RNA sequence: AGGGCUACACACGUGCUACAAUGGCGCAUACAAAGAGAAGCGACCUCGCGAGAGCAAGCGGACCUCAUAAAGUGCGUCGUAGUCCGGAUUGGAGUCUGCAACUCGACUCCAUGAAGUCGGAAUCGCUAGUAAUCGUGGAUCAGAAUGCCACGGUGAAUACGU
RNA sequence: CGCGGGGUGGAGCAGCCUGGUAGCUCGUCGGGCUCAUAACCCGAAGAUCGUCGGUUCAAAUCCGGCCCCCGCAACCA
RNA sequence: CCGACUUACCAACCCGAUGCAAACUGCGAAUACCGGAGAAUGUUAUCACGGGAGACACACGGCGGGUGCUAACGUCCGUC
RNA sequence: CCUCCUAAAGAGUAACGGAGGAGCACGAAGGUUGGCUAAUCCUGGUCGGACAUCAGGAGGUUAGUGCAAUGGCAUAAGCCAGCUUGACUGCGAGCGUGACGGCGCGAGCAGGUGCGAAAGCAGGUCAUAGUGAUCCGGUGGUUCUGAAUGGAAGGGCCAUC
RNA sequence: UGCCUGGCGGCCGUAGCGCGGUGGUCCCACCUGACCCCAUGCCGAACUCAGAAGUGAAACGCCGUAGCGCCGAUGGUAGUGUGGGGUCUCCCCAUGCGAGAGUAGGGAACUGCCAGGCAU
């Protein structure tokens, strides 16, 4: 063995049970349980009376008539 | 290496009773990485191979060393044995102290989908990989800044299936390719 | 009724916009003209990140809104890095008119991201409140311009010679 | 079933002295330019370097077979 | 388009099997040839040294091979 | 002039007879000691390309061989590395080859050098092609010698161009 | 005396290959330790050294196996010397010599020295 490094495992191995800046326990997905699917089925699966931004409440009794402003 | 001790205590005690075989002799274990480093066409350069070689002289305290052209199909100047990459064989403890530095400190270099390849392995032992990037194993946890290059893999195994291949060093949180 | 006028490895005429630093960005901040509005325009106030919506004074405009017009001025910051520039492309979501925004409209938010380093043979407008340069409004108009018509801001250089 | 030279992009021609494609010039193509085109000017593309096989890390380039063109040899009596 | 939904269409690699070679072999004679021992027969054979050559233009034929045409009253060689 | 075939199983052997090579190269491409082992196809992965590499399997030497080709080559005659320069000097029984000059192999001795623990090995390179006899011209060494005597041009001998 | 194992040879290969069964704290191989002697293209892989445990998987080895390499008659056949006959491309007969391939049958080697294990 004509060493050109040294190997070392105390830095690296304590406290990695953790994630942060200088180690983390495991990688994305695996053990992580990550999840990286794709999906669409856009509107329909909310309620479908939504409404724009609005100083009003839901089922309101009136609306400001633009011509009697007068 | 706390790998292969984990292994030998744990898990080659139970792949002896999943693969009921006769002798202890019979459960899988790794031989060696071989590795290659073939980002070829250096020998145009040679400053390539200078720094392919500086990028193995970090991932283990043994010295890089050349691989080469056989068929040597592109040409450039000289026959046939032109430079293509610097190897690094690892054995025993040099490969299993390696292989725990992945998704311990080089998280951001292992993704779910650059796992272990369960469909890769083959029932005479032999294994392949490419990881596309340097990873280094300092003293210390230290990244050199730099980039470009890339690195791919050949492992030799006691393994006398492919589904053995999947079993040895399984339990490791190494990602699965999929 | 639906489709097409809008298709697409092309080329051109005319227009826009950027490459920044006598520029961009965040905050503080000064000085306009003109024009539209009776199923229309619209502040204060309320809701939302926002388009916008709600609520609503005013008015037919010398009575109101666009509106702190922007460039400019004060302060911090960037050093040429394809950026603190450019922001085509492209994913997702929200707002708007209308029978209806799929091919193929407009506006807003989040994210992503490319050519571009001031450009060939060459060429065009202008003699001063002009050019250069900054912003605004209207016709047409359910909705919808970087064109067109009109507006005001800052405001040059050089003119021997024929 | 001989000998010597020749076979290059649309077209003419350089090369090789054993190699590392694509040179020079006319033409073509778009652009500047003109009323428009010749033409000047700017810029870009092309191609199984006869062909199949051989040598080599690499062949238009070196070498063998073969197809094609031109010249020479092609009787003394 | 990786891929695949398809037979209508070609060939030997590989493989089973038949065929084949001056410059293929995996096998392999006969006839020679040469060392050794030996009988009978051969007027000296075989061989050294010395005197003297003639010859260097050989040919139809048989048996074998090249070449030509599996031509030559041909042509080169082996061989009688 | 070399190799295969012509070529006929002792041997020699032709014709513008069929094919291919030779005009040199190597101070490492030599000696010696230790060890190692291929073309090609399949398998496996991607920046990794193209059909390009590391590894494994099959192959089981086809590869490699300084230079075309046959013969030969694993106990390697192929390949890698340490030490090394025997790329020997004076001599050589015997065998092979040609008409002869001349030419190939070689039992073996003395001197001197090197490798290997030591036994043991070392007369260049797997062997054969890479044009040059003799008179003659040049050059290094030379009590071998030089015609009246002594030196000597010069002659001879050896080495080499 | 018999059986089994190991090192080293003979032969010059019916001495092999493939397949199946199956064995070892005798031996052997796998294998443990590396630090020292010794060592690597880097690599304790290889070479080297100090060697524990476990096992019979691989490697090693024995037995069964006639699928494969391979030994291989008899007889005929090809080839061939001499003599006679004789066709242009080469051939017939008498007589001497006489394969190669194939069929039947065979083949799972045989054997020596020395050391170790085991048995009355």
């Amino acid at each position: 063995m004509k060493k050109d490094i040294h190997p070392k495992y105390e830095e690296i191995t304590a406290s990695c049970s953790c994630g942060n800046v200088m180690k983390i326990r495991s990688t994305v997905g695996h053990d992580l349980n990550l999840d990286v699917c794709s999906k669409c089925h856009p509107f329909f699966t909310g309620k479908q009376r939504d409404v724009a931004t609005g100083g009003r409440v839901d089922r309101f009794n009136k609306r400001f008539n633009i011509p009697g402003s007068k | 290496a706390k790998l292969h001790d984990y292994y030998k205590d744990e898990v080659v005690k139970k792949l002896m009773t999943e693969f009921n075989y006769n002798s202890v002799m019979q459960v899988p274990r790794v031989e060696k990485i071989t590795l290659n480093m073939g980002v070829g066409e250096a020998i145009a350069d040679k400053k390539l191979l200078d720094n392919a070689a500086a990028d193995l002289a970090a991932i283990s305290g043994q010295k890089p060393l050349i691989t080469k052209a056989r068929k040597s199909v592109a040409g450039f100047k000289i026959r046939q044995g032109y430079p293509i990459g610097c190897k690094v064989t690892l054995r025993g403890e040099r490969m299993w102290e390696f292989f725990e530095r992945l998704i311990t400190i080089a998280v951001p270099r292992i993704r779910d989908f650059r796992g272990l390849s369960a469909k890769s392995f083959d029932g005479r032992g032999n294994y392949s990989m490419g990881v596309r990037e340097q990873i280094i194993f300092p003293e210390i946890d230290y990244d050199k800044v730099d980039r470009v290059r890339g690195l791919d893999i050949t492992i030799t195994t006691t393994a006398k299936s492919d589904e053995e291949g999947r079993a040895l060093l399984a339990a490791f949180d190494f990602p699965f390719r999929k």
